[PDB]
C-alpha cells in the first residue's frame, strides 16, 4: 500500500463522515443546527487537506525526512473546531473559548512549527506544545466539565463521551509525532500516514457519529 | 458497541497487513537490516494501535 | 477499570518488548528471512493481543 | 526472554491468583466456600503445570516442533472446574452438569490429540474440538444465561460478566492453536508461549479477582 493510497482512504472516509453529517442536520432546527454545521466543516476541510496530500502536494522535506504540511494545516484549522464544539456543550463564554482556542493554537502551531525544523531545537518546539496541550487538558477535564455539569442530563453526559474520546486520543498524537518522521522516526512513513489517518478518522467522523447518536435519541425523548 | 468492535477488528487486520506488506517489501530486498527496521516500525505501530482501540472502546462503551 | 487498564498497557509494552527482542535476535543473525519469521509471529502475536485485551476490557466495563 | 522464563511468569502469578483466592475465602461462610475452593483449585493446578514446563518436563517433540503436554493437562483439569463454577453461578442441576463438562472436556481432549497427532489428520481432531467448543458457547449463552436469570441480581450480573469474560476469551485459544507450533507454526514458540501464559492468566486469575470484587460488595449489602 502506498502513501497515496492511505490518504485516498483518509479523503474518502472524511467524505463518508461530511455526507453523514450534511444530512443528519437537515433534521435540524435553529438549537441544534451549528452543531451540524461544525462537524461538516471539520470532516470537510479533513477531505481537502486528504486529497491534497494524495495528489502529491505539500510534502515537504526536511533534513532527511519528509513532513506533510497539509496534515498540519488541517489541525490547525480543524482542531479549534472540535474545541468549539465541546465549548458548546459545555456552555463556555466568549471569554473562556478564547482560553481553550489559544491553548488549542499553540499547540498545533508548535507542533507544525517543530515538525518543519531539522535540527536539535524541534523538541523545544515540541515540549512547547506538548506543554499547552497540558494546558488544554485541565481546561476540558475541569474548569469546561464543571461548565458542563450545570447543564441537562443528555448535553453533560454528550460531553463527557466526547470529551474522553477527545482527551484519550488527542493524547496519542504526541507520541506519534516523537516516533515517527518528526522525531526519531522509528515509525515508517507508511505506518506513520495509517496510524494517523485511522486516529483522524475516530477524532472527526468517530466524534460526529457518537454526536449523531446522541442527538436522535435526545430529539426522540 | 457492535458496529464498533468490529470497526476494531477489522481495522487492526487491515493495519496488520499493511504492517505484513511493509515486512515482506523489506524481505524481498535480501537485507536484515531494512527488515528489522520494517518490524520494528510495525510492532511500535500496532502498540499505538491498541492504544487508539482501547481509547475508542473505554471512550463509547464507557460512562 | 484503572487497575484494568494499566495491567492492559503495561503487559502491552512487556508483550511489544518480547517481539522485539525476537526481532533483534533474528537480526543479530544477519539471515532476512529469520528477521520476516520473527516479525510475522509478533505481528500476528500483537494482533491476538489487541484481541484478548479488548476481549478483557469489553468483558469487564461492560454490563 | 526463554520459554522457561515465560514458564516462572506463568507460575507466579498463578502462585499470586492463589494465595489471594485462598486468603479471600478465609471471610466465607457454607454458602461461598465452595466457589473459593474452586478458584483455588483453578489458579493451583495451573501454577504446579507451569512450574513443570519451567523445569524443562514435559516438552514434547512432535514432528519438528514441540507441544507441552503439561498445557493440555493443566486444561483438562482446570476447565471443567471453570464450567463448574459458571454452573453453580448459573444454577444447575447435575445432568446439566454433565452436559456442560462433557461438551468441555471433548474440547480439551480434542485439542491436546490433535497436539500430539504429527499428521494432517491434526486438524481432523482440531475440527471435533471446534464443532464441542460452539455446543459449550451455546449453553453458556443459551441454557446456562436462562438458568442464571432466575437467580437474585447480583448472582445474574456475576454470571454474564463471568461468561463474557469465557466466551470471548476462550475463543481465542483456537486461533493460538491453528497459528501456533500445533498448527501452521506462524507464531513462534516465544510468542504462543507469552500469549498463552497472558491468556491463562486472565481466565483463570482475572476470573476469579472479577468473582472476588462481586463476592465482596453482595456481602457489604
Ligand atoms: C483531526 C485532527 C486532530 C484531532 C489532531 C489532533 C492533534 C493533536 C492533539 C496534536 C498534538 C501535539 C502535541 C500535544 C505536541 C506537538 C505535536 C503535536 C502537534 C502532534
Ligand atoms: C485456564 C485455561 C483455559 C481457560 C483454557 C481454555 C482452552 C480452550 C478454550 C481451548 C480450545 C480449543 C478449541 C476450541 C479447539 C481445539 C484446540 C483447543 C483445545 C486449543
Ligand atoms: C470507509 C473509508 C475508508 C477508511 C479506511 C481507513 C484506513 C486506516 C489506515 C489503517
Ligand atoms: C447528502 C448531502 C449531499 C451533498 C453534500 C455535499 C457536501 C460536500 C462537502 C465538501
Ligand atoms: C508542495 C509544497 C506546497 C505545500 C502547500 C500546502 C497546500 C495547502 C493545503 C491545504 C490543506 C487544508 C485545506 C483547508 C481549506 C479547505
Ligand atoms: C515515549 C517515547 C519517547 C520517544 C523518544 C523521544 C526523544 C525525545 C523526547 C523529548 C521530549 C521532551 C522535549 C525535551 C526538549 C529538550
Ligand atoms: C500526565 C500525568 C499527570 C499527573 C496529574 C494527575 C491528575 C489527576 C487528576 C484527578
Ligand atoms: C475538577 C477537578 C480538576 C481536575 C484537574 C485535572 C488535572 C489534569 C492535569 C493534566
Ligand atoms: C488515563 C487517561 C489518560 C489521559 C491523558 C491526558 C494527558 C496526556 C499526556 C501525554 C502528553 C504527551 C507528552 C508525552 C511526552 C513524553
Ligand atoms: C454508544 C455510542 C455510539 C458510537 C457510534 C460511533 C462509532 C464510530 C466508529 C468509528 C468510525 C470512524 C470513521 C469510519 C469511516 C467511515
Ligand atoms: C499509546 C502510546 C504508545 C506509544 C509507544 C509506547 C512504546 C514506546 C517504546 C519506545
Ligand atoms: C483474536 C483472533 C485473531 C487471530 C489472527 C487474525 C489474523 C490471521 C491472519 C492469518
Ligand atoms: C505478576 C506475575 C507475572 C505475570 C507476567 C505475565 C507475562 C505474560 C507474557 C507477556
Ligand atoms: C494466605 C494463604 C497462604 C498459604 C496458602 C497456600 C496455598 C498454596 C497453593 C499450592
Ligand atoms: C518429558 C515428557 C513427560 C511429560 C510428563 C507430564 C508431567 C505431568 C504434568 C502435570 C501438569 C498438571 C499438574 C496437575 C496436578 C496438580
Ligand atoms: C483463521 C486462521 C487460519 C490459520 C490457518 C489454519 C489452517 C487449517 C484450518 C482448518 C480448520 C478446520 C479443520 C479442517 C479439517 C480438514
Ligand atoms: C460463529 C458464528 C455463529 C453464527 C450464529 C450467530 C448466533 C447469534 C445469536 C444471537
Ligand atoms: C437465549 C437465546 C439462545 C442463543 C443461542 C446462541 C447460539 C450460539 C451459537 C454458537
Ligand atoms: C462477539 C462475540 C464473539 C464470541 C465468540 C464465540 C464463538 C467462537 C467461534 C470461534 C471458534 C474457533 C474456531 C475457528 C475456526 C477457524
Ligand atoms: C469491575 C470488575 C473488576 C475486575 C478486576 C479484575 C481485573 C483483573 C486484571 C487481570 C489480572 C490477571 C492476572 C494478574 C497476575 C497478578
Ligand atoms: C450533531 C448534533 C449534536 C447536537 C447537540 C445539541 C446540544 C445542544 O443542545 C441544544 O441546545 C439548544 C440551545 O442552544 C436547545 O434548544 C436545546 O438544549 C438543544 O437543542
Ligand atoms: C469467589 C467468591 C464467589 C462467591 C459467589 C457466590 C455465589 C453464590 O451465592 C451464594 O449462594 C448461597 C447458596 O448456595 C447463598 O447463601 C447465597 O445466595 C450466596 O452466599
Amino acid at each position: 500500500v502506498g502513501l497515496t493510497t492511505l490518504f485516498w482512504l483518509g479523503a474518502i472516509g472524511m467524505l463518508v463522515g461530511t455526507l453523514a453529517f450534511a444530512w443528519a442536520g437537515r433534521d435540524a432546527g435553529s438549537g441544534e443546527r451549528r452543531y451540524y454545521v461544525t462537524l461538516v466543516g471539520i470532516s470537510g476541510i479533513a477531505a481537502v487537506a486528504y486529497v491534497v496530500m494524495a495528489l502529491g502536494v505539500g510534502w515537504v522535506p526536511v533534513a532527511e525526512r519528509t513532513v506533510f504540511a497539509p496534515r498540519y494545516i488541517d489541525w490547525i484549522l480543524t482542531t479549534p473546531l472540535i474545541v468549539y464544539f465541546l465549548g458548546l456543550l459545555a456552555g463556555l463564554d466568549s471569554r473562556e473559548f478564547g482560553i481553550v482556542i489559544t491553548l488549542n493554537t499553540v499547540v498545533m502551531l508548535a507542533g507544525f512549527a517543530g515538525a518543519m525544523v531539522p535540527g536539535i531545537e524541534r523538541y523545544a518546539l515540541f515540549g512547547m506544545g506538548a506543554v499547552a496541550f497540558l494546558g488544554l487538558v485541565y481546561y476540558l477535564v475541569g474548569p469546561m466539565t464543571e461548565s458542563a455539569s450545570q447543564r441537562s442530563s443528555g448535553i453533560k453526559s454528550l460531553y463527557v463521551r466526547l470529551r474522553n474520546l477527545t482527551v484519550i486520543l488527542w493524547a496519542i498524537y504526541p507520541f506519534i509525532w516523537l516516533l515517527g518522521p518528526p522525531g526519531v522516526a522509528l515509525l515508517t512513513p507508511t505506518v506513520d500516514v495509517a496510524l494517523i489517518v485511522y486516529l483522524d478518522l475516530v477524532t472527526k467522523v468517530g466524534f460526529g457519529f457518537i454526536a449523531l447518536d446522541a442527538a436522535a435519541t435526545l430529539r426522540a425523548e | 458497541m457492535g458496529a464498533v468492535f468490529i470497526f476494531v477488528g477489522a481495522l487492526t487486520v487491515l493495519f496488520g497487513a499493511i504492517a505484513y506488506g511493509e515486512v515482506t517489501a523489506a524481505a524481498a530486498t535480501g537485507d536484515a537490516a531494512a527488515v528489522q527496521e520494517a518490524a520494528v516500525s510495525a510492532i511500535l505501530g500496532l502498540i499505538i494501535l491498541l492504544g487508539i482501540n482501547l481509547g475508542l472502546v473505554a471512550a463509547t462503551l464507557g460512562g
